[PDB]
């Protein structure tokens, strides 16, 4: 069986390093598993950050670093922000399919919620702030479909 | 700036058929593969599997292949999702992310809801006026869910609104 | 034998 463990969570404090692992029960990670770390924040916003064990994506901050150490994947987060918390996930392909880790979730310690902010380009902000409203109004959407899903056996009932 | 947007969420019920588009730009589509992957709350990711926008070739996860199929169309550099013969568990959040190796770039996310397969057959046994009474006692709790993200939202809103005008 | 997709 290809299971992908990692931490179930970690704590760290900004500027400090932190390093998150990914181990295969198939036997020590190598090359040959594309090691791909990816981030998870709020509202099911994934960004990929590490492909093939060590090459960073373009864009992402270079404070992230994959490698292999002790027959596992590493993530290591050479001065942590307060942005970086969040849920990282590993993948390994093995052979013919992929497999994810359960994610690691990272606390850090102190900072405020979203001062990251202030630091953005203008034209971020204003892209983050537009599309919020169709973010909110998209949630509102499922909740009314899980209640449409809740309601069907009543509907049918009527009319039937 | 590469980006992946998906569909709205649909809801259906079993034996139906949905269909997910995942529309990209700020790359050349036809230049990495698009991968699909499932969510549920609490739950894994799986990896669906992936199509090959070059040569229309997909390749499944073994638990995906009888019912779900990658298509693409490639004068809009959009790649789709279809998910055949619909299941109750089949309700999950579906993810496309372009390659690789891996999952580098993501969609947002489509919430598929599929409706009970059970046995609700008794509520016929029921009048309409218990059945309407029935249907409008879910009311409250929706729209106390809705309020709660309208206040999530505002909440969300206003940091935003603060780094702008520091 | 590398990653066999499309990258």
């Amino acid at each position: 069986q290809t299971v992908v463990t990692q931490e179930s969570a970690l704590t760290t404090s900004p500027g400090e390093t932190v390093t998150l692992t990914c181990r295969s029960s198939t036997g020590a990670v190598t090359t040959s598993n594309y090691a791909n770390w990816v981030q998870e924040k709020p509202d099911h916003l994934f960004t990929g950050l590490i492909v093939g064990t060590n090459n960073r994506v373009p864009g992402v901050p270079p404070r992230f670093s994959g490698s292999l150490i002790e027959d596992k994947a590493a993530l290591t987060i050479t001065g942590a922000q307060t942005e970086d918390e969040a849920i990282y996930f590993c993948a390994l392909w093995y052979s013919n399919h992929w497999v994810f880790g359960g994610g690691t979730k990272l606390t850090v310690l102190g900072g405020s919620d979203y001062e990251f902010l202030k630091s953005w380009t203008v034209e971020d902000l204003q892209k983050r702030l537009l599309a919020l409203d169709p973010m909110c109004e998209q949630e509102i959407e499922e909740i009314r479909q899980k209640y449409q899903s809740k309601r069907q056996p009543i509907l049918d009932a009527i009319e039937a | 700036q590469i980006q992946l947007v998906q569909s709205g969420p649909e809801v259906q019920k079993p034996g139906e058929t949905v269909r997910i588009s995942c529309k990209a730009s700020g790359y050349t589509f036809t230049t990495a593969g698009m991968q699909w992957v499932q969510k549920m709350p609490g739950k894994s990711l799986k990896w669906i599997g992936w199509i090959n926008t070059r040569s229309g070739v997909p390749k499944y996860a073994e638990d995906f292949k009888g019912r779900f199929a990658f298509s693409l169309e490639t004068s809009a550099s959009i790649a789709y999702l279809h998910i055949n013969n619909l299941k109750n568990e089949d309700t999950a959040t579906y993810f496309c992310a372009r390659e690789g190796p891996g999952f580098v770039y993501w969609g947002q996310g489509t919430l598929v809801t599929v409706s009970s397969g059970s046995d609700y057959e008794f509520l016929k046994s029921w009048t309409v006026e218990d059945l309407q009474k029935r249907l409008l006692a879910l009311d409250p709790m929706m729209e106390q869910e809705i309020e709660e993200i309208r206040q999530k939202c505002q909440s969300k809103r206003q940091p935003i609104l603060d780094a702008i005008e520091a | 034998r590398g990653y066999p997709g499309q990258v």
